[PDB]
């Protein structure tokens, strides 16, 4: 999103059209008129003529079938039957899932979700948390709901439900970079009470919403975290988050790298030699550097 | 003396570009005028309808959103299930 001033000429219809909202109105146009848009059903994806896990899958997969269509009674009608039956932890990305049903779709995807919003399962109510995430990812909003939508879950005291938060906030603001969301999230990125994953979550999310920005305040919360942390519990298989998030921030830039590097150095090895590595070549990608 | 503003309310596919103003003896418009002209509208309880303006949160109900920064061309995402009671 390029963030100008009204002053230019047809600027709505400028930052309509940059914001992708008629993206979603024109894709189901088009699919309507090649006649791709009847929900393709995941068993018939299986060719059955011949648990819990496998159910999980054939949802995620109807869900990636009919993607950013918001077509789907499947998970609309009998939503909460199935996530009923479902067992475990595969609420949260069966909601997730239907998220990425109603992707770019902003008005229906809002309305479709609010009313599993007030979920009981914490899985399902973060799940939905992460939907409404997916469904404003990519297309952007002139008020943005997801800031406002996201308000208690984005700090909130439960792992599920602030992992679900703080994925859709990334996913939202991807490529947004902006400051509020960031001054908001990297505070998040500070918290001590969330879980390993959880802070790598929420490096993954600080790095996709701050991707070849060279956030440096971003990258010093995250070496910071990182020192923070003792090295015995960070190496063991979560902390390969925040090396990602320090490649997105500096993405396509290189050469200023052996600073981050240097300043990574202090770390042992185990975790060190994985995250340089990661880092130079996030920053290196589409280079051809031999 | 109506403390006319104009704000664009979306929902639902469905979208609003209101003339509200302040009624409830207030200055300016307030969250109470918005959410009488939206029960009008629609029919949604203030308990679990949800106006989204610039990505903030609507929480107190005596929050004067013309402090906040409502203005011409302002637009806003009204969240919730449409009840016919």
């Amino acid at each position: 999103f390029l963030e100008l001033s009204e002053d230019v000429e047809e600027y709505e219809d400028l930052t309509e059209i940059m914001s992708n909202v008629q993206l979603n109105s024109n894709f189901l146009a088009l699919a309507r008129e090649l006649d791709i848009m009847e929900p393709k059903v995941p068993d018939d994806i299986y060719k059955t003529h011949l648990s819990a896990r496998m159910n999980l899958a054939s949802s995620f997969v109807n869900g990636f079938v009919n993607a950013a269509f918001g077509q789907d009674k499947l998970l609309t009608d009998d939503g909460n039957k199935w996530l009923y039956k479902n067992k475990d932890h595969g609420m949260l990305s069966a909601a997730a899932s239907l998220g990425m049903i109603l992707l770019w779709d902003v008005d229906g995807g809002l309305t479709q979700i609010d009313k599993y919003l007030y979920s009981s399962e914490d899985y399902i109510k973060s799940g939905a948390l992460l939907a409404c995430g997916i469904v404003n990812s990519g297309v952007r909003n002139e008020c943005d709901p997801a800031l406002a939508l996201l308000s208690d879950y984005v700090l909130h005291n439960s792992n599920t439900m602030r992992l679900g938060s703080i994925f859709g906030l990334g996913l939202a603001y991807a490529g947004s970079n902006r400051e509020d969301v960031l001054t908001l999230l990297l505070p998040v990125m500070g918290d001590s009470k969330s879980s390993m994953e959880v802070a790598g979550v929420t490096a993954l999310a600080c790095g996709m919403i701050a991707v070849g920005s060279c956030n440096g305040d971003v990258t010093s919360t995250i070496l910071q975290t990182i020192m923070e942390k003792s090295e015995t519990e960070l190496k063991d298989t979560y902390a390969r988050w925040l090396p990602l998030g320090l490649g997105l921030n500096h993405l396509g830039k290189g050469e200023a790298i052996e600073a981050i590097l240097a300043a990574l150095e202090v770390v042992s090895e185990p975790f060190r030699s994985f995250a340089n590595t990661l880092v130079d070549v996030c920053a290196y990608a589409g280079s051809g550097n031999v | 003396a109506a403390a006319g503003l104009t704000v664009t309310v979306t929902h639902s596919n469905e979208k609003h570009d209101l003339h509200v103003t302040s009624q409830q003896g207030s200055s300016e418009p307030v969250v109470q005028d918005l959410a009488q002209v939206v029960e009008e509208v629609i029919g949604v309880p203030q308990s679990f309808q949800k106006l989204i303006f610039k990505g903030k949160s609507l929480k107190e109900m005596e929050t004067p959103l013309s402090a906040l920064g409502i203005q011409d061309g302002c637009r806003v995402m009204l969240i919730g299930k449409k009840n016919s009671p």
